[PDB]
């Protein structure tokens, strides 16, 4: 239940944040996401336990297309590197 | 992004308001503010609650429904010489005065 | 992590049900300075002290070793520092 | 006025964002979520801390200086039986699941 | 420091007001208030303790005219009623 | 106030570090209602317990004497009730 959990940041780096890195007692995350005019960016930083469960499954109904992965082990999200859901075409 | 949640500045000048005729001391002081979009995921430092959290998932689905708001979730003293009614003095360690850091509730 | 110690005076320890004179150790918070205070008033020439204690992390106490009322000519003066007991002496200057 | 800090309806469903995988039970609950302005006065039941009135008055006099936020000042828990990853089932009570009062902060 | 005084409210009163009556650690108050679109209306209820002397205090530089006044005994509010600042003419 | 008790019990009472059967008093906010619940699997005709406890003010709770699995057919049924060792049984109906 304390601050045991190392991983990096960016895009969500805290302001206390050394080398790009953020420390937390419950989850690190990767997000791929898709802005309302079709621009795409990663992002990633700590999230903290209560509630990790709850944005670590995220919802398939999000209006943005995203994809948030979540791991918790020490800096194991400097090489994670989620990929959108598909675009579903059709009926055409 | 500029944009999202985080602590603003904000001087309070006690003679800009009216307040030095009753505040001796100090004559105002950095008081800062929250202001910014609590968009999703939360991160850790944003010290968000369960219910924010799952309010910013619905949000996400249902724009219907508002985004969790900015607010201070950490605040600090600051000590304050004033004059009762009475014109008496009194010193007060007022709390909860100054924006430490910002949140999303 | 930092201490500090100061006069303490109350004019009106009475009602207040409090000493008149003493010390007071000053409690912050983490890395956070911390000051002494004096206040008085001026009966034209004659010195009222009106109340001596600790004081919050404050710019205006800032690298003060010397306690120094700097308001022209308020009703009541006031002056704060950072050193201990360093509001055992107070002067007054516009 | 209908347009103040108070709270609102929300029902969380959890078929509807995609939950019922992992949740047992229950299929959904009343968040709800507080919403509205914080104008001057801020009344007792609003829950207020002395920088959101500060913050206020500020507003009051320089409208630059956004108005305090309507946010949960007191949430209740509720039970949730689950599955983790591991597909074995966990019952746990969430704190700060339901909102149970707004106030301004 | 406990909720012991009793007063009046109207259009400030909390969920839980008794016959227009509202509990507080603080302070009765009434207010008199011109709005954007210049109606004035009167309203009252409680006020929490802390940060009571702000807001009974106000500010005479408050963007819409206003008058709120304080008191501190059971229901000293229900026949308290402020009148609004002087409007100041000129230089004409 | 309200209070309650219930059957307990944890499948997975190693891991856990508790008992694998007992009973438990149920603690509630103020005039905030408490319940009973009981969780298990079912299978193929062989009924597999897994938890029972107490479980805090749900509506679909609220006034049901017996613990009845409401859900047709689910991979982990569930039912709560609201009443002292109320899930000392249960029974699948959907």
């Amino acid at each position: 239940t304390l601050p045991f959990l190392k991983c990096y940041c960016s895009g969500h780096c805290p302001d206390d944040a050394i080398n790009n890195t953020c420390i937390t007692n419950g989850h690190c995350f990767a997000i791929i996401e898709e802005d309302d005019q079709g621009e795409t960016t990663l992002a990633s930083g700590c999230m903290k336990y209560e509630g990790s469960d709850f944005q670590c499954k995220d919802s398939p109904k999000a209006q943005l297309r995203r994809t948030i992965e979540c791991c918790r082990t020490n800096l194991c999200n400097q090489y994670l590197q989620p990929t959108l859901p598909p675009v579903v075409i059709g009926p055409f | 992004l500029k944009s999202s949640c985080k602590r603003h500045p904000l001087y309070v000048d006690f003679s800009d308001v009216g307040w030095n005729d009753w505040i001796v001391a100090p004559p105002g002081y950095h008081a800062f503010y929250c202001h910014g979009e609590c968009p999703f995921p939360l991160a850790d430092h944003l010290n968000s609650t369960n219910h924010a959290i799952v309010q910013t998932l619905v949000n996400s689905v249902n724009s219907k429904i508002p985004k969790a708001c900015c607010v201070p979730t950490e605040l600090s003293a600051i000590s304050m010489l004033y004059l009762d009614e009475n014109e008496k003095v009194v010193k007060k360690d007022y709390q909860d005065m100054v924006v430490e850091g910002c949140g999303c509730r | 992590a930092e201490t500090r110690e100061c006069i303490y005076y109350n004019a009106n320890w009475e009602l207040e049900r409090t000493n008149q004179s003493g010390l007071e150790r000053c409690e912050g918070e983490q890395d956070k300075r911390l000051h002494c205070y004096a206040s008085w008033r001026n009966s034209s020439g004659t010195i009222e002290l009106v109340k001596k204690g600790c004081w919050l992390d404050d710019f205006n106490c800032y690298d003060r070793q010397e306690c120094v009322a700097t308001e022209e000519n308020p009703q009541v003066y006031f002056c704060c520092c950072e050193g201990n007991f360093c509001n055992e002496r107070f002067t007054h200057l516009p």
